[PDB]
């Protein structure tokens, strides 16, 4: 449907899923590599 | 169907209302027997009976409540007290009478009745009216505060 | 005509142009000002027939393996009471030749079949009489009715020739199955407060009925 | 025994009372409106009762709650106080 | 008197944002019209003028509020059944900490799952849903993912209906009017019902499994629920009423049924709360008045009471025509109904808030400190926000719908014809309590600082006693006995009877005494109260016009100022008086809640011994301290927030954490309270410069935030702030203690 892709393309719903995927990337990060304080490599 | 509120006066465009706190003939009895509404009476009278009767209210809380209440020397220090409070009051109302009136102007107190009778303007908004009250208020309130301190600790009656 | 409770709201719209009119109405539910939803007269009525007809099935079936078996005619261990028989397996349960779960998955697909298609005629009528359905299609056009389809196929015997014995058969359908409804509801409150068959209740009130009654099971 | 108890007597005197109260005009009913001056006045309530006073089932479905209420009140009041 | 399909169900509206109004819908020019777009969202009233449509649009999103309480209940419940402790604290209520949430460790917040007992790790809770639980007669785990599962299938229900109220079957006005009707089904059925139920349900589970648990019996032990109505020797063997069945109730021998349906009063030793017979028979009782209030509005049948022929009969020589027309405003308004029932609604959540904590109703919860504490400042702070919406919304009724050509009333009018006297008797009552009640501890603290104790107001040198309450104390501790013979013990423990309940070592409940400190708490309340009332009661009587501007009514319910003349205008609108009245309020329920949290800490909670001495948490303090100002900063603000600011490196370091949090964001509202809007525009124009260099200018203008949009993000942000402080210093000065 037309309406429903042009509604998801407004913009708090593109923010959240953006931020959402933004975080789950940050967390699955952290999650691997914890307790980093200086660049190793 | 009976209503008991009333427009003050039969005019209902003036910013006031006629209740029974207000138009009772009892309060209306009781409130131009007051010395401050007596309009046809020497001034000087009318401020020598308030004088008397607020100097005489002002002794007992400055005795009872005062810091030396628990002492030999509550009577003196609230009777002190009271009279420099009073002195106070007096130099107040000097003050306003000084600022209030002008000499040589008439009053500028109503000269119409509730009932639309015209009547003489009351001679105290003027200044020398507004002068004799505050002496007689002065006068008043420092002999109601010696008769005050005179039944309460020179005759031992027995009070409370 | 007769009137049962009749009431100056109910009459202004039970003209007693359907079946066993008798203009009973007291909460007004059929009053035809702003109908919508489920509530409108012509799909409680269509109810109502259905209902009816329903019960008349079920009053019958819950009963007619019970006498028989203390007839001496049909095994003991299928004269059942109706709440023992597998409806409620906690009640009592009896093996099949399927588990009870496989039979209701059936069961729901030929009932769906059948209502989907009934409730396709109501919506617009005539239809089932368009499509090909197995070539059975050709006396399923209906009649205009929904509640009386007729056609060579649920009008066999060819009935009701006459329209005044059409409006006596209707009536005594109506009738029927207003009585089967209070059976079934009979049926089951009589089960829930004695917990035994109803034909047993009818034989325990007619042994006697000072000692088995409403003022001694209660 | 129950039947010939004091409670019987005390409850069917309470409902019979009340419906005949209602009944005969002694009180509100539905063809009959209480005013501020708790005074009665006529009124059509446009139900077929068949009854030449026109006493319909809610009248009587409320007297007999009423009865009921003040038979089942004045029963306990006397066991509680032991007078039966 | 329904409506067959209204309104095609469509996307078609989603991509289209503003479409209920037609100035949202043009486009965004600026940025302000992102923000009006959630302003006036649920506003319905300005979309339509037609009452059926607004009547329409309210009846399907209570709906929605239904289904989205629904989704709350089934995760509560879900998350007890899953990741908590409730089977392991059946067995020990009172060394077990209840805990129904964990936490996955990710970057070193699994320091939050400490210990609680029961071989748990998780976060303490004190919504106090184990002793609803355990008053229940719930068990296991498997009852509580059925309830999960139910409350799910009900929000599905609700949404449906939600959904098909309003685009299938709508009903119409005249359906909606008859609120004699509503009125009937709302008190038979939705309470009287209820309550039955719910009596029926304790007679039948709560007692058998409770006694039983009272017992000492195993959980795993206790015959499930099913088997107490299948068994009835069960039941008799627990109440030998049970096995003559309900004859004595149709006989009218009710004096059989004495063994669970009791009139003792008091408090259970065992749990510490109310006996469970006695809430089977006060629910019982309560059925049986609700379902004789239900038959008293007139409907179809003739019988009953009209609420037009109640209201048009009162009338006085000083009211003059009296109550008519009130019921043609109060069946075409939704807003004054909606103010009347906030009103309503707030009055009785503080009195269930303090009837809650005197009167434990639940097994355990009178020892648990910190769900007493919670639950009391929780509904003290809904009841206050509920009474302040009240006001809002009768505001906003005088402004829009009041029309006396139409809908004349006499009450109405008289009022708003001495509306001076009603606001000069109430600034001078405001100015009277607030000399006279915070004036004494000014004089308290300034004797103290001179060195001169005995011209105080304390209990040792000027006795301030509260004589009346003290009284009513008396009166109500002896009335047992004596004005209520069936009546075993006093309603409560706080009266002064003497008696002590203690249960696994702690205080449950004793009297309360009261001395001068309690006497000045009281005017404090009564004066803040006061000034609350003042400020909302002159925001909605000065709605529509003043002496300073006549026209006030054409320039809305909502608008900053009429400029700068007549020496200044600023906040006359009757918005701005709601926007001050909160602040008010926020004070008030604040001092309501120190005065409890700290007369609770000092006079009833502690510990006692074998010997039978009592000792307090702070050791009895309030009386001699409290009285200063100086007293109130000291041992209240200073020594119990020695808790908080402790709490790093633990498992409370949560608290800490929202302390500072919550410090920053109360400091943060002062930045849109103490400044205007023209800086800011003016401000922006210079950011707007350089990103015009760098042709990264937007088409969509920036634009300050409008006058009343600043002053409610500054009042939002201050409460927020304030209340997430006082929230993080109680939890966390509570749990560790
Ligand atoms: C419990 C099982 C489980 C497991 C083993 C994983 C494992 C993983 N998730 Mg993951 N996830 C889970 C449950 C799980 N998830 C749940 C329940 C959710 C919520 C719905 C998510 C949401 C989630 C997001 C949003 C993201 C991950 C990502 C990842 C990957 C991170 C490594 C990476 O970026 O390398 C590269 C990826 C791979 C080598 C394989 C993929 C890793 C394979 C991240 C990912 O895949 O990055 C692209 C990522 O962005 N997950
Ligand atoms: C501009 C401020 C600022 C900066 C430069 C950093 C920088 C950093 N933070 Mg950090 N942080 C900040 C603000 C900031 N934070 C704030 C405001 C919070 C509170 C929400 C946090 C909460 C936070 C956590 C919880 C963690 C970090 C961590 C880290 C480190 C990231 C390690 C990695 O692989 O990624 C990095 C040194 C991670 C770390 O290992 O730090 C050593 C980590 O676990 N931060
Ligand atoms: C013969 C008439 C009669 C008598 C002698 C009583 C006597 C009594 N009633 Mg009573 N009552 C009556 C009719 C009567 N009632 C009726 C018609 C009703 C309306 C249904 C009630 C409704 C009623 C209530 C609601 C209560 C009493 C109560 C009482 C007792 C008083 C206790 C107290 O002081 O409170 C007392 C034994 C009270 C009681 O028993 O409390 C212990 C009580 O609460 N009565
Ligand atoms: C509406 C109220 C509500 C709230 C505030 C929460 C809150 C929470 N739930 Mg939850 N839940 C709810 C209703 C709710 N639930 C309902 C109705 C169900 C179904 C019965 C569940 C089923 C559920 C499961 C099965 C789990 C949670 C978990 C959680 C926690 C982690 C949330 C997360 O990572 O989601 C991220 C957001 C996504 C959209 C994904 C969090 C405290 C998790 C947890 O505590 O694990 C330790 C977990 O495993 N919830
Ligand atoms: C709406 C609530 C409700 C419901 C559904 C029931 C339902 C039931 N009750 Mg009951 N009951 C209730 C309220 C309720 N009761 C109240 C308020 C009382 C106190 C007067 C009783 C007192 C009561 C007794 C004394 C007995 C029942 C019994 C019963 C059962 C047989 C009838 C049935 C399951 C009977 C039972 O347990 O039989 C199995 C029985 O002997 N009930
Ligand atoms: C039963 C309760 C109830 C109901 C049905 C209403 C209904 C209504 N109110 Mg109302 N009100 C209530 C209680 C209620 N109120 C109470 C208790 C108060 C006192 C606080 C008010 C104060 C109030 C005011 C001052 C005004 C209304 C207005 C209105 C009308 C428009 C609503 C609107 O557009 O809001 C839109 C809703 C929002 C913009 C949501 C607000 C967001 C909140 C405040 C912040 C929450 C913070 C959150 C925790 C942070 C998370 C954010 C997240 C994104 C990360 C509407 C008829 C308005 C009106 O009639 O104008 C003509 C109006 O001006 N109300
Ligand atoms: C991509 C968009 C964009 C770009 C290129 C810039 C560029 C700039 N901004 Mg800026 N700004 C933006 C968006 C943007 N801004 C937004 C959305 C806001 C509102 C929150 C601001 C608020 C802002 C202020 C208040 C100030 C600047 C300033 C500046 C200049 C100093 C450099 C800097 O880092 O400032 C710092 C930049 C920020 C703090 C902006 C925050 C980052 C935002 C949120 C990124 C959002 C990007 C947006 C979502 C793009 C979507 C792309 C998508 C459609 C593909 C620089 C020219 C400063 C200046 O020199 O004054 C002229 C200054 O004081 N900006
Ligand atoms: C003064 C005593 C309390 C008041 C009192 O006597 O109440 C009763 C008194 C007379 O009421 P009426 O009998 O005239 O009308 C009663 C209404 O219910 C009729 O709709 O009320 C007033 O006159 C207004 C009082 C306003 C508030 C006055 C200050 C308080
Ligand atoms: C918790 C919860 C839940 C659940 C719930 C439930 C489960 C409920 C139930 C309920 C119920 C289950 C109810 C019932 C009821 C019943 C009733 C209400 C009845 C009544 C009856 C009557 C009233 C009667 C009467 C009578 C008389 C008077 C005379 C004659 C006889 C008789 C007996 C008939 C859910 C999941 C949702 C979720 C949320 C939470
Ligand atoms: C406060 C609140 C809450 C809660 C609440 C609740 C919990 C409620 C409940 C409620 C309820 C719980 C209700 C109920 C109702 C009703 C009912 C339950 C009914 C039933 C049934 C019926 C109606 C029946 C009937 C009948 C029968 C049985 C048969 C025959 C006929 C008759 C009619 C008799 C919360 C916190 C969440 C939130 C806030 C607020
Ligand atoms: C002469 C005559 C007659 C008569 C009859 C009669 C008069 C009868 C009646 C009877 C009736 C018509 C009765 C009724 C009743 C009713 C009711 C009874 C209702 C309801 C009630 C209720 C529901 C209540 C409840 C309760 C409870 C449960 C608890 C508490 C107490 C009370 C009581 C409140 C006839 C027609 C044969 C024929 C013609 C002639």
């Amino acid at each position: 449907m037309r309406d429903l892709k042009t509604y998801l393309s407004v913009a708090p719903v593109l923010s959240t899923l953006w931020f959402g995927s933004l975080a789950g990337l940050l967390i699955e990060i952290n999650r691997l590599f914890p307790d980093a304080l200086t660049f190793p490599f | 169907t009976f209503q008991v509120v009333q427009p003050i006066n039969g005019d209902p465009f003036i910013g006031s209302l006629e209740t029974p706190v207000t138009s009772s003939p009892l309060i209306a009895w009781y409130l131009s027997n007051l010395p401050g509404y007596r309009t046809a009476v020497n001034p000087l009278l009318r401020g020598v009976e308030v004088g008397l009767a607020h100097g005489f209210f002002l002794v007992g809380p400055f005795v009872k409540a005062g810091p030396l209440r628990n002492t030999a020397y509550a009577g003196s220090a609230g009777s002190l007290a009271a009279a420099g409070l009073v002195v106070i009051l007096s130099m107040c109302l000097t003050i306003y009478g000084i600022s209030s009136f002008k000499e040589g102007e008439p009053s500028i107190a109503p000269s119409l009745t509730l009932t639309g009778r015209k009547k003489q303007p009351d001679q105290l908004q003027t200044a020398d009216g507004w002068a004799k009250f505050t002496g007689g208020f002065f006068f008043g309130g420092i002999s109601g505060v010696t008769w005050a301190y005179f039944l309460l600790y020179v005759l031992d009656l027995p009070y409370f | 005509r007769p009137l049962w409770f009749a009431s100056s709201q109910s009459l202004s719209y039970l003209d007693g142009s359907l079946p066993g009119d008798y203009g009973f109405d007291p909460l007004g539910l059929s009053d035809p000002e702003g109908t919508g939803g489920f509530i409108e007269p012509r799909w409680l009525a269509y109810g109502e027939i259905i209902n009816g007809r329903f019960a008349m099935l079920g009053a019958a079936g819950a009963i007619a393996p019970e006498i028989l078996g203390k007839a001496g005619l049909i095994p003991a261990e299928t004269a059942l009471p109706w709440f023992q028989t597998g409806v409620i397996p906690p009640a009592g349960t009896y093996t099949y030749w399927a588990d009870n779960y496989t039979l209701f998955v059936l069961e729901m697909a030929l009932m769906g079949f059948a209502e989907h298609r009934r409730l396709q005629d109501w919506y617009n009528p005539g239809s089932m009489g368009k499509q090909y359905f197995l070539g059975l299609e050709k006396g399923l056009a209906g009649s205009g009715n929904p509640a009386y389809p007729g056609g060579p196929f649920f009008n066999p015997l060819g009935f009701g020739k006459d329209e005044k014995s059409l409006k006596e058969l209707k009536l005594k359908e109506v009738k029927n199955g207003r009585l089967a409804m209070l059976a079934i509801l009979g049926y089951f409150i009589q089960g829930l407060v004695t917990g035994v068959g109803p034909y047993q209740n009818l034989l325990d009130h007619l042994a006697d009925p000072v000692n088995n009654n409403v003022l001694t099971s209660l | 025994d129950f039947i010939g108890s004091s409670t019987n007597l005390i409850m069917v005197t309470s409902t019979t009372l009340m419906l005949f109260a209602g009944r005969f005009g002694l009180a509100p009913s539905a063809n009959r409106k209480a005013t501020a001056g708790l005074r009665l006045e006529a009124r059509d309530s446009g139900l077929q009762t068949g009854d030449p006073a026109g006493f319909t089932l809610a009248d009587t479905l409320a007297c007999g709650t009423v009865g009921h209420i003040i038979g089942v009140g004045v029963v306990l009041g006397l066991k509680n106080i032991g007078a039966i | 008197l329904v409506d067959r399909d209204p309104i095609k169900t469509s996307f078609e509206e989603w991509a289209k944002p503003g479409h209920f109004s037609r100035t949202i819908a043009k486009g965004p020019d600026t940025t302000t019209w992102i923000w009006n777009l959630h302003a006036d969202a649920h506003d319905f009233d300005s979309h339509t003028s037609d009452l059926e449509e607004i009547s329409r649009k309210v009846f399907s999103a209570h709906f929605g509020q239904l289904s989205i309480i629904f989704l709350w209940l089934s995760g509560m419940y879900f998350h007890g059944a899953r990741f908590s402790n409730y089977e392991a604290w059946l067995s020990d209520p009172t060394h077990i900490g209840p805990s129904a949430q964990v936490v996955w460790p990710i970057v070193g917040q699994e320091i939050l799952n400490g210990d609680v007992g029961g071989g748990f790790r998780g976060i303490q809770i004190t919504s106090g849903f184990f002793q609803i639980w355990r008053a229940s007669g719930i068990t296991s785990e498997l009852q509580l993912y059925c309830t999960a599962i139910g409350a799910l299938v009900f929000a599905a229900l609700m949404l449906f209906a939600g959904w098909f109220h309003y685009h299938k079957a709508a009903p119409k006005l005249a359906w909606f009017q008859d609120v004699e009707s509503m009125l009937n089904h709302h008190l038979a059925g939705l309470l009287g019902l209820g309550s039955l139920s719910w009596a029926g349900h304790q007679v039948h589970v709560s007692l058998p499994i409770n006694q039983f648990l009272n017992a000492g019996v195993d959980p795993k032990e206790i015959p499930l629920p099913h088997e107490f109505i299948l068994n009835r020797d069960l039941l008799a063997q627990l109440y030998p009423s049970f096995a003559e069945g309900a004859t004595p109730f149709f006989t009218l021998n009710w004096s059989k049924y004495s063994e669970f349906l009791t009139f003792r009063g008091g408090l259970d030793p065992v749990t510490g709360g109310l006996w469970l017979t006695d809430i089977a028979h006060h629910h019982l009782a309560i059925a049986i008045l609700f379902l004789i209030a239900g038959h008293m509005y007139r409907t179809n049948w003739g019988i009953g009471h009209g609420i037009k022929d109640i209201l048009e009969a009162h009338k006085g020589p000083f009211t003059g025509q009296g109550h008519k027309g009130l019921y043609e405003i109060l069946t075409t308004s939704w807003h004054a109904q909606l103010s009347l029932n906030l009103a309503m609604l707030g009055s009785l959540t503080i009195i269930v808030a303090h009837h809650m904590y005197s009167m434990p109703p639940y097994p355990y919860l009178a020892t648990d400190y910190a769900t007493q504490l919670s639950l009391f400042t929780h509904h003290m702070w809904i009841g206050g926000f509920l009474i302040v919406g009240a006001a809002a919304h009768a505001a906003i009724f005088m402004v829009r719908d009041y029309d006396p050509t139409n809908r004349y009333n006499d009450l109405l009018d008289r009022v708003l014809r001495h509306r001076d006297a009603i606001i000069s008797h109430l600034n001078w009552v405001c100015i009277f309590l607030g000399f006279h009640s915070f004036g004494l501890y000014i004089h308290n603290d300034t004797m103290s600082a001179l060195g001169r104790p005995q011209d105080m107001f304390s209990d040792t040198a000027i006795q301030l006693q509260p004589v009346f309450a003290q009284w009513i104390q008396n009166t109500h501790a002896l009335a047992p006995g004596v004005t209520a013979p069936g009546e075993t013990a006093s309603t409560s423990l706080t009266w002064g009877g003497g008696e002590l309940v203690a249960v696994g070592g702690k205080v449950a409940l004793l009297p309360i005494p009261l001395g001068t400190a309690d006497f000045l708490v009281h005017h404090i309340h009564a004066f803040t109260i006061h000034v609350t009332v003042l400020i909302l009661l002159k925001g909605v009587l000065f709605a529509r016009s003043s002496r300073l501007i006549p026209d006030k009514a054409n320039l809305g319910f909502r608008f900053p100022c009429d400029g700068p003349g007549r020496g200044g205008t600023c906040q006359v609108s009757a918005w701005d008086h709601v926007f001050l009245g909160l602040f008010w309020m926020y004070n008030a329920i604040s001092v309501v809640i120190f005065h409890f949290s700290w007369k609770m800490q000092s006079d009833v909670w502690g510990s006692i011994s074998d010997q039978g001495v009592v000792t307090h948490i702070t050791g009895g303090n309030f009386a001699q301290s409290s009285i200063t100002i100086n007293g109130w900063l000291r041992d209240f603000l200073w020594a119990q927030a020695s808790q908080v600011i402790q709490s790093y490196g633990s498992s409370l370091s949560a608290y800490g954490l929202f302390f500072l949090g919550a410090h920053f964001v109360w400091a943060f509202s002062l930045m849109f309270l103490f400044s205007g809007r023209g800086y800011w525009q003016e401000l922006i124009e210079s950011i707007v410069w350089a990103h015009n260099k760098l042709k990264v200018a937007p088409a969509t203008q920036p634009r300050a935030l409008s006058i009343i949009q600043g002053r409610a993000v500054g009042v939002t942000h201050y409460l927020l702030g304030g209340i997430a402080t006082t929230w993080a210093f109680f939890l966390a000065r509570i749990i560790a203690v």
